[PDB]
């Protein structure tokens, strides 16, 4: 808990630049009505906004309409970080584009009928990669901010030039950006995420500090767990969240290649990392590359492991490269790899407690049409020894029951399906019981 | 005129949002107190 | 389903406190008395939990509901029931004027006996009242500033009589130890078993039902099952279920304890095995229960001993040597099912098997609830939570959790107490409660 | 003598039988009336309470 962190809650008014706080909080924070504020949300995303004063707002909460939440990637009742933005320039020239489906017959009159009214004499702040929404005529239209002179944020004043030029932005390409995995799509691991950050991000971010107290960082890290726990996910997140250049080595993929091409790609990744450094090489499925040499009755397979050992070893401390790796079969990795200098530190991405199971379920239902009678906590308790995967697929099977309970109203032979019936569709508790009774 | 113009036109622009918020706030406050008996 | 459940009937009634505090007084509503063919101040047989009966004076009360019945503590205690149980009432038209009745007082309500009890307490109470009493009623009398509790030990004739002016009143013997009654109070019946309706139901219907209605089966041309086997892991409640079936059931019950039979000398075992089966055949309808069967009748392969095998044979031959008309059921129980000699689970022998398994969180709750009913629980205690926090836990485990909770709670007060005091400050005892954190501390020790 | 002694013994077995099983109406009623009158006195001391409670109900609900 801190002053500048606040719980997210819907705004009363629907203005795209408006973030409502309580007076006490504004005073505490040294903020005046209609200052410009930097909100920081999920996935590194920031939005820049106009703070205003609202009586019905709690001290610990903050109010914001969809369009802001979306661009902080947050949701109703997350926490966000707010701070003053006293640098904010009057923008010179800003490029905006509309989003391919919101506008059909598209780039006719969007300057005059939508944007100009919206922006004009309002002095709104906007940020690079804010997507916003404007209503004009009977239609509504979504506009991405592509670039702003100067970047990333500006105040759009009467003389700021407004470029409506380019190709309409595809829905798909912006949906792709929604599905990025970050540390918030991971449930029940604060303990470990914490460690990973401090073995990996902290010595790549502050290598001064460790040479300064006369200490060497850890440089080989190993995630292990049973399977379904979240290791492959934690890496996919680390990748999207981290400062460094990130090269991913997928075990079975390296081993799919031809005698020698493997060893090549192995080197290439270590070279490409040493080169772009500060870097994280991640090896998923380590067990598939570097098994216990006893078990592998093959010439080449042993050559690979050597090749790997020699790259691990062949890293000067000043390279600024971390190797993460991950496996479910720890004890089957060649013991050579967990020596000093190599995979020194190990992190148990274990089975989660009922708390974790909850977080997980909660993540996996956030985009899900849940009824009133659904008791996630309960499900969490009814699911002992379940892992991330298991619990996800449970939420699937729940929904695929819920859908199955409407197959009277639907046709498999229709081209697509009655919208009313889709909009209507909700996941009951009994859907969850039916699911639970299949996965036992 | 201008370097002052921008600042006053802006402050006066915010103070006008503030009004159109406060406008809502009371409408809602009164619907809360209208709710809690009704 | 598991369908052995209480049915509504006329003579079954819901228990509720009496208005007056008279120990022979059971208040009904007129309509009910009429429906039942009962007149004011008749003598009634109330039957309660654990085969307990009391015999009483029925009277008429207006504020009494039709489906309820009123009775002061002292009756409920002797029916072993509680406020809002159901009890069974029926006429007692045999009731003799008693000739001579032995009563005794209870040790801790007489500390410093003034020794005059015939005159101060009993005689006033009994005399010219014509109260009915039953063998093993414990009743309460106020005389002087003190109150005194008296057990009825025997009554001539027994088990009930009417105590009239000339019924002789024996105050002879040694004052009854509180203990030796609070042992009979804390004896187990079905209600002290948690998370097993499914199985209890079964047991009742493979055992009690054919012993109670052997007409019915010979009548639809069917043979009852006659060997039943309880199995589970250990801690689950098997040894408990038998101890309850015993206190609850119709039949003469003989218990054979495995390790105890095997503690005896070459031949004395085989004797006692016979003696039990004989004694049962003889008092029948009977239930023989064998606890720890695995300790008598292991897989003959494993037991490199002469006698051990002779015992199993002895057992087999008694099991087999039961005529259907004997009217005996053999229950037995074990935690190591697969280790019992396979000869025993044949036809004619232990035919049916009952899994007294690991309980679900619902069961775990019932269990925890049973284990804390005599326990000084705080407001912040969330039994339901604890039930959920305790996967794979069995009866035993949950009990000992509730012990360890309380032993923490006790440990949190050791500043206020002394190990070297003789007994302990009452205020501090009366004050003592079990918190939730006591339970967390417990949960974190048993994992 | 001994041809009479078993005839003699039987006879005085039937003299103790008829003596002991020889050796009501003026107490048969007393017991029943003293009892009915004993119950009908409990009935009173109950009814006595009943109304005292009925009136504390009606006193409670206002
Ligand atoms: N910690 C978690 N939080 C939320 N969802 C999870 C978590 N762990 C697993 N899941 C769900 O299940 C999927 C599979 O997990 P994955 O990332 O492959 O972990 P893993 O343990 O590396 N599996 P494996 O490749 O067999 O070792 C994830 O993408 C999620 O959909
Ligand atoms: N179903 C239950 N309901 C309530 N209490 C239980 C239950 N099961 C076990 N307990 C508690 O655990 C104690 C020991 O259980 P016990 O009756 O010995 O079971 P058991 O399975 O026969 N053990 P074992 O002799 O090893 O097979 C009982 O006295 C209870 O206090
Ligand atoms: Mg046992």
């Amino acid at each position: 808990n801190r002053p500048n962190r606040l719980i997210v809650d819907e705004a009363i008014n629907e203005d795209n630049s408006v973030v409502s706080l309580s007076q006490p909080k504004m005073d505490e924070l040294q903020l005046f009505r209609g200052d410009t504020v930097l909100l920081k949300g999920k996935k590194r995303r920031e939005a820049v906004c106009i703070v205003l004063s609202d009586d019905t707002c709690s001290d610990e909460k903050i109010r914001m309409n969809r369009v802001v939440r979306n661009n902080l990637r947050v949701r109703l009742g997350d926490v966000i970080s707010i701070q003053p933005c006293p640098d904010v320039k009057y923008g010179k020239r800003i490029h905006v584009l509309p989003i391919d489906d919101t506008v059909e017959g598209i780039t006719g009159n969007l300057f005059e009928v939508y944007l100009k009214p919206y922006f004009l004499e309002a002095y709104r702040p906007i940020r690079k990669g804010d997507i916003f929404l404007v209503r004009g005529g009977m239609r509504a239209v979504e506009f991405k901010v592509v670039e702003t002179d100067p970047s990333p944020y500006c105040i759009v004043a009467p003389d700021t030039v407004i470029h409506c030029e380019g190709e309409p932005i595809k829905r798909e390409d912006e949906e792709e950006s929604w599905n990025e995995v970050g540390y918030d799509d991971i449930g029940g691991c604060r303990k470990q995420l914490a460690q990973i950050k401090e073995m990996v991000e902290l010595p790549l971010r502050h290598p001064a500090l460790f040479k300064a107290i006369g200490v060497k960082p850890p440089r080989g890290i190993l995630l292990y767990g049973p399977p379904g726990t979240g290791k492959t996910l934690i890496a996919r997140a680390v990748a999207n969240e981290t400062g460094a250049f990130f090269f991913l080595i997928n075990g079975p993929e390296i081993m799919s290649k031809l005698a020698g091409e493997s060893e090549s790609n192995l080197r290439k990744a270590f070279e490409e990392a040493e080169k772009n450094a500060p870097a994280i090489i991640f090896i998923d499925e380590l067990d598939a590359i570097a098994p216990k040499r006893e078990k592998t009755h093959g010439e080449v397979e042993r050559r690979i492991v050597s090749q790997l050992l020699t790259l691990m070893d062949g890293l000067k401390q000043r390279a600024h490269v971390i190797v993460m790796a991950a496996t479910n079969r720890p004890n089957s990795i060649d013991p050579a790899l967990r020596r000093f200098g190599r995979f020194d530190r190990e992190v148990d991405i274990g089975i989660p407690d009922a708390t974790g199971r909850l977080e997980i379920l909660q993540i996996h239902t956030k985009n899900m049409k849940l009824a009133d009678d659904v008791d996630l906590e309960q499900v969490a308790n009814e699911t002992h020894g379940h892992v991330g995967a298991d619990l996800a697929a449970l939420c699937s099977e729940a929904a695929l029951q819920a859908i199955r309970k409407k197959m009277d109203l639907i046709d498999l032979e229709d081209e697509t399906i009655d919208a009313e019936v889709m909009n209507s569709l909700a996941v009951t508790m009994d859907d969850f019981r039916w699911a639970l009774s299949q996965s036992n | 005129d201008v370097v002052v113009k921008r600042q006053e036109a802006l402050a006066a622009a915010r103070l006008k949002m503030q009004e159109e918020l406060n406008a809502q706030v009371e409408k809602h406050k009164e619907k809360l107190k209208q709710l809690e008996e009704e």
